[PDB]
RNA sequence: GAAUGCUAUAAUAG
RNA sequence: UAUACCUCUGCUUCUGCUAUU
RNA sequence: AGUAGUAACAAGAG
């Protein structure tokens, strides 16, 4: 368990600061599982390719038969809002 | 150290005398000098391009003007009163 | 369907305009700065803070997840976990206890494809398991100090390569541009996913294991004629400083590796035999007691079609058809005509420095290989001269030619030398000019192809000249050409000669490898006295050990017989380790040195066991009848394998005061083997032959005289000495 | 005790006022050789040239050769180079914080002040901001 | 020059999309218009040519709700990203991924698709394409003198052909009325020096940093690189 | 009859 | 002030560089 | 008190 000595002070504030930073490369390891494995490059926003990946992945899993129409629109409507 | 050890042993002069020096040099931090590494980078990159003799540069330029922080401070106390009190570092010439 | 939870999670952590911002701002390359952003300073003192911390109540952090949930609270009155979620993990905390609860009594997880995954250590256990243990032998090591594979590779690649690989495996879809190595690779690739499929252990860590079992983890240990990486291992078992193990590992074992080290077996054998009357006598005597790992020299020789002169010469000596066959790495040759002469020559190279190689000399032919192609090469001292190949794979052909170019060592070829080729190791060790040089013209072949020059391809029935790009072009190599167009018996001579059925000599123990290098595998002299194929170290200690053990005898042998005791086999093993080419000088010093103690009364025991075994090869005097004069006694090796006359040296010193002998660094005392009149009896007599001790320096003979100076005196003429550091002394002749 | 003794053995060079910091600046090279064999760090330039001439001749075309590769690496080396050296100084806050951290806070707060060399990936490009960064009138950063 | 030009024809999504590609490759958009534009064309060709192609749930091609297209832009989207799509592709529907990076795919082909824009001859540029791919890519070929060159199965209809034509010369033409179709004619060559320049506070402290007996930093430097100090 | 160059949370060294 | 015989904490009260990798 | 030793702990915080 993490030393909590930074409960009592107000350092307290850069656990959401990372929570959130854990949060944000938590999910783009489940986008892009090499990550993990290999240090990924590009100049391009994390958020753009998170996009394209999840995309792709949806359309193929239509196009495939692992999705479903129902879930397929609501998957090319969700990213639609980003 | 083996290797280099065994060739200036063998090399001696015949009949005359080989002597080690077991050395430690004193104040290394202290003593050298940023504007000497600053030369050190220049007679180094003599043949490479002119950015990169100035890339170089710049890590000396910066440790000759450096600034040290002066850690924690002072702790004042009073044995009669059993008080303890930390002097912030900028606050060291505040007491007499 | 794991698609749609994540954009829904997406759809989640973008209503966080922090998390929307960091996304947006932060690139696909900050991904790797922003991974490590913590809080956490870095533990200074864990070995610590772990003992103090294991006896708090909740030490350990579960993972929030449905499995931690099946861990009880309390079991039997043991606070398990607590309430309180843990800053990192966001889940429950809990004590030690947990863990051996889990162990105990938690849910039976699914452990299928775990040996496949874990088949690497599996198979490091399975050697150890199928090994085979020999005899502890107690004596001196020289342990040489070299870059070694620690953990057997199932495919060696660069880590690049390597890594490019584990992707095309383990992560499909984000592997990038495909490169070569991806179809060079087609089968491990195929193979490994078809054994790591059905498994349930994260792909981190599977990506970790194939990283383990094909990026090469090679760094320096102290090593002793075992280089093979399943010996390496083992190594901490294998041999000390004083003391050696045999051990014979399982599974199986390489025929480059068994052929490697099947060379330097014969070269330590022959190196040895060179000394004796008949050679080839002790030749054969040692060759068919010399086991490599488990298998017979003989059989080994035998097995393996390949191998250096040596090789051939031991073939010879035991009985068995001579394969003339060669090998430079990637080139495999084979004699058709020629003799090789390798003179030591200072080539300048490309780049602008001096390299010592031994070159080559008198026009050679051999039948050239390299993959399915094929080819007969001509040659002479530093120049290609013809290069007939097949029409093969294209590269197998573009390398044979490289191959061909370097192996010929044509001036041309060290001309196209530019950029940096190291033949000095990190740790100032040699590397081989040649195996260098191949290495260099492999990755870098444009340079030597440009540096070479073309000429008119020939107009011959089926030869068609091959350019740059390897296809039959008008303008072809200078001394290239492509075609569609693809023993007898010997004898040795007792000195170690292999001669024709009409005389001509085609091999001699001259020919071979001057070169020791460690062994691959185990070498095992199954003979009593395998110490005499060891080191410089090995053999001077072993050697001046067996002189202390029976100095009781041979000292009084020496006082009755004068030349009776001078021939002993253990003296005979130490000429080996002696320059051929000072042997003779340094007995015939030596001898004079003995004798002179034996007759004039003036006797030295530390002196008499040092200079006694340097008295075995045939007296070599000067024209004048003295002997020649010496200060240190160089031996083959290093530049610290080396006796002094006057003084100690890192090979041998004796204390006085302590009556102890220093051996290679192993203390004898010669307390109760030392006379009376020794202690005030100086060494000033027993360090120059036919010159003894007159006085104490005299300042009127003028300055301390040098071996020359010395060696140019004529009889009854006095000279000032210098013994060691503050020890004048005035000597006479 | 350090501050102290690298300027007591430096008090006999040339002391100056950096009209840049603002701070008193000690400059003992090419400074009066020493009386005695207290601590000296008054070195003479000629003779550490004179040394590195000698050490050029002895390994010719060494100092091109290294210079080349760390060139040719600098190109190559990406900014997160700078997150794996534990506790760096931090200026943001001024203290010490993890590296990777520290970096961070420097990316996040150069941004406000328009530089975003960071974001193109090179060590260079970022190296670039640092050095202009000096130029900037005022530094705004987050606190929060 | 071209700085002004691309503003009013091509949009920013194309603007701002190529100058990703050009900083990608690493050559500055401004000092190398020429290759700009050409991505820019390279660029705006694809979009046309996967506009209004539309995929329904049975598996036919129509005209435009809906958000499923024919074609997959390839070209515009960062390497990884569009390696990342290629690989995805092609180990999908089970085909090997082409060793260089595609310009488009059609779904219902099954098919990779390269796009390439010339100056001279259409017919020639396709030839000269096939030594690398072979047949690992289905080329599509065009050019500003009214040249087309597809492939032997070419699924682009009539209608949709001629927009391609169309815009080919209605920027060619537009390039002329600018007197700037010239400045793509002309040979344009740079390598890109790796240029680091000094501010003026971190000059201003080399000055300050330097050995006693010297004004400023350029001193130090000639001192260094001139004047030899043996003896 | 040579190589293959790396790059820890420990410890040691300066 | 009071809650407080309560609550939270036990490297975070500044732990560096370079090698062995 | 004591630990300890060129300066600290001998609880700290809401
Ligand atoms: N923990 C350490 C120890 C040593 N060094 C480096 O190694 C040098 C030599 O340290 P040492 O020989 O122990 O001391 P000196 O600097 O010679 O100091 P003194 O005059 O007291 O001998 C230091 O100056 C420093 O560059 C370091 O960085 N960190
Ligand atoms: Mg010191």
């Amino acid at each position: 368990k993490r030393n909590r000595s930074i409960l009592n002070t107000d350092q307290r504030n850069m656990i959401l600061e990372e929570q959130c930073y854990a949060k944000c490369c938590n999910l783009f390891e489940a986008c892009f599982n090499s990550a993990s494995y290999r240090k990924p490059v590009g100049q391009h926003s994390m958020l753009e390719a998170m996009a394209h990946r999840l995309r792709m992945d949806a359309r193929l899993d239509y196009e495939s038969g692992r999705m479903s129409k129902d879930d397929f629109e609501k998957a090319m409507a969700h990213l639609g809002e980003i | 150290l083996s290797n280099a050890v065994a060739k200036m042993l063998s090399n001696c002069p015949p009949g005359g005398i080989s002597m080690t020096v077991t050395g430690d040099n004193t104040k290394w931090n202290e003593c050298l000098n940023p504007r000497i590494f600053l030369a050190m980078t220049e007679r180094i990159t003599r043949d490479s391009p002119i950015w990169f003799r100035d890339f170089c540069s710049i890590a000396p330029v910066l440790f000759s003007n450096k600034i040290a922080r002066l850690g924690k401070g002072f702790m004042i106390t009073s044995k009669t009163k059993r008080l303890k009190a930390q002097i912030p570092c900028p606050d060291l010439f505040s007491i007499p | 369907g794991m698609t749609l939870a994540k954009i829904e999670l997406l759809k989640q952590l973008l209503r966080d305009n922090e998390a929307k911002t960091v996304l947006k701002q932060t690139t696909v390359d900050q991904y790797n700065i922003i991974r490590k952003f913590n809080t956490s300073r870095i533990e200074k003192n864990p070995s610590l803070r772990m003992k103090w911390a294991m006896c708090s109540n909740f030490p350990l952090a579960l993972t929030k997840g449905d499995m931690a949930n099946r861990i009880p609270l309390e079991y039997k009155g043991i606070q398990l976990k607590t309430n309180a979620e843990d800053i990192g993990t966001k889940g429950q905390m809990c004590s030690i206890a947990a863990v051996t609860w889990w162990n105990t009594y938690g849910p039976i997880g699914d452990t299928e494809g775990f040996e496949r995954v874990y088949e690497s250590f599996f198979l490091r256990k399975m050697r150890l398991d199928n090994a085979t243990w020999g005899r502890i032998t107690f004596g001196p090591v020289e342990r040489v100090r070299k870059r070694v594979l620690l953990n057997p590779l199932t495919k060696e690649m660069p880590p690049d390569e390597a890594s490019n690989v584990i992707m095309e495996i383990l992560f499909p879809k984000e592997a990038g541009i495909p490169r070569e190595s991806t179809w060079i690779h087609r089968e491990l690739i195929k193979e490994k996913r078809e054994k790591l499929k059905g498994t349930m252990i994260t792909p981190i860590v599977l990506a970790y294991m194939l990283e383990r079992e094909l990026v090469a983890r090679r760094r320096f240990l102290p090593v002793a004629g075992a280089t093979s990486a399943e010996f390496i291992e083992m190594l901490h078992c294998l041999q000390g400083e004083n003391w050696r193990q045999i051990y014979h590992p399982g599974g199986n074992k390489l025929t480059e590796s068994r052929s490697q080290s099947m060379i330097v077996a014969c070269r330590k054998i022959i190196r040895r035999s060179i000394v004796a009357s008949n050679p080839l006598e002790l030749a054969v005597e040692i060759a068919n007691k010399t086991v490599i790992d488990t298998e017979p020299l003989k059989s080994c020789l035998a097995a393996i079609d390949g191998g250096d002169v040596a090789c051939d010469i031991i073939r010879a000596a035991l009985g068995l058809k001579i394969r003339q066959r060669q090998r430079f790495g990637r080139l495999e040759l084979k004699r058709i005509s020629g003799r090789g002469f390798k003179n030591d020559e200072e080539i300048l190279i490309g780049n602008g420095t001096i390299q010592k190689i031994g070159i080559w000399d008198g026009e050679e032919e051999f039948h050239v290989r390299c993959g399915e192609c094929r080819g007969i090469l001509k040659k002479s001292k530093m120049k290609l001269e013809k290069l007939l190949i097949n029409s093969a794979k294209k590269e197998d052909m573009r390398d044979l030619i490289i191959l061909c170019m370097v192996f010929s060592q044509d001036t041309r070829m060290f001309q196209g030398v530019r950029g940096e080729i190291n033949f000095l190791n990190r740790a100032g060790q040699l590397l081989s000019p040649m195996y260098q040089l191949q290495r260099y013209f492999l990755n870098r072949s444009n340079d030597l192809f440009d540096q070479w020059g073309y000429e008119e391809s020939p107009k011959a029935s089926e030869l068609h000249g091959i350019n740059e790009s390897m296809n039959a072009s008008d303008y072809t190599l200078k001394g290239v050409v492509v075609t569609r167009n693809v023993t007898e018996k010997v004898s040795i001579t007792k000195n170690l000669s292999l001669i024709k059925r009409t005389g001509e000599v085609i091999m001699g123990a001259n020919d071979v490898s001057e070169l020791e290098s460690q062994a691959q595998l185990m070498i095992t002299y199954d003979t009593p006295k395998m110490w005499e194929m060891g080191t410089t170290k090995e053999l001077v200690q072993n050697t001046y050990q067996w002189v202390l053990k029976n100095l009781v005898t041979l000292k009084a042998q020496f006082l009755l017989g004068k030349e009776d005791m001078f021939q002993w086999d253990a003296f005979e093993a130490f000429e080996s380790i002696i320059p051929q080419k000072m042997a003779g000088q340094y007995s015939g010093f030596a001898r004079a040195v003995l004798k002179q103690m034996r007759d004039q009364e003036v006797m030295k025991t530390d002196q008499f066991i040092k200079l006694l075994p340097f008295c075995f090869s045939p007296p070599k005097l000067r024209s004048n009848g003295e002997p020649y004069q010496f200060l240190k006694l160089v031996l083959k090796g290093g530049g610290e394998n080396f006796i002094e006359v006057r003084k100690g040296s890192p090979l041998f010193s004796y204390n006085p005061q302590t009556e102890v002998l220093t051996i290679c660094g192993r203390m004898m005392s010669l307390k109760g083997k030392i006379e009376d009149e020794e202690r005030n009896r100086s060494m000033g007599n027993a360090v120059l032959a036919g010159f003894l001790v007159s006085g104490k320096y005299d300042p009127d003979l003028g300055d301390f005289k040098t071996i020359e100076e010395l060696e140019k005196l004529k009889p009854g003429e006095k000279a000032n000495i210098l013994l060691y550091q503050g020890k004048p002394v005035k000597v006479v002749k | 005790d350090t501050v102290i003794r690298t300027h007591e053995y430096s008090n006999k060079g040339k002391q100056y006022i950096s009209d840049v910091t603002g701070c008193t600046m000690v400059d003992p090279t090419n400074g009066p050789l020493p009386e005695d064999n207290e601590p000296s760090a008054y070195a003479q330039l000629d003779c550490v040239l004179e040394a590195l001439d000698r050490m050029d001749e002895e390994h010719p075309g060494l100092f091109q050769a290294a210079s080349q590769n760390a060139m040719e690496t600098l190109m190559v080396t990406t900014v997160d180079k700078l997150t794996q050296g534990r506790q760096t100084f931090d200026w943001t806050v001024c203290r010490n914080q993890p590296a990777a951290t520290a970096l961070n806070t420097t990316i996040t707060s150069f941004r406000l002040n328009d530089l975003n060399g960071a974001d193109k990936g090179g060590l260079i490009p970022f190296c670039q901001d640092i050095i202009d960064s000096l130029d900037r009138p005022e530094m705004t950063f987050f606190s929060v | 020059s071209m700085d002004t030009f691309i503003t009013r024809n091509f949009q920013t999504t194309i603007i701002q999309k190529a100058k990703n590609t050009m900083a990608e490759f690493s050559e500055d958009p401004e000092l190398q218009p020429a290759m700009l534009f050409n991505i820019c064309v390279h660029l705006e060709v694809c979009y046309v040519i996967s506009d209004m192609n539309f995929l329904d749930e049975e598996g036919k091609a129509y005209t435009a709700q809906n958000l499923r297209p024919q074609y997959e832009v390839i070209e515009g989207m960062p390497r990884t990203i569009a390696w990342m799509v290629q690989r995805s592709l092609a180990q999908e529907h089970g085909i090997e991924t082409p060793k260089y990076l595609a310009d488009l795919f059609d779904y219902k082909t099954k098919r990779f698709i390269e796009v390439g824009i010339t100056k001279g001859l259409a017919d020639d540029y396709f030839w000269k394409k096939k030594e690398k791919l072979g047949n690992s890519m289905e080329l599509m070929i065009f050019s500003y003198n009214q040249d087309y060159s597809l492939s032997n199965e070419s699924s682009l209809d009539e209608e949709g052909k001629g927009r391609v034509l169309s815009r080919l010369t209605e920027l060619q033409a537009e390039l002329s009325l600018k007197n700037l179709w010239q400045v793509l004619i002309g040979e344009e060559d740079v390598e890109k020096g790796i240029d680091f320049k000094l501010g003026q506070t971190i000059s201003r402290l080399r000055d300050i940093s330097v050995p006693a007996g010297f004004s400023n930093f350029e001193g130090m430097r000639s001192y260094i690189d001139n004047i030899d100090p043996k003896g």
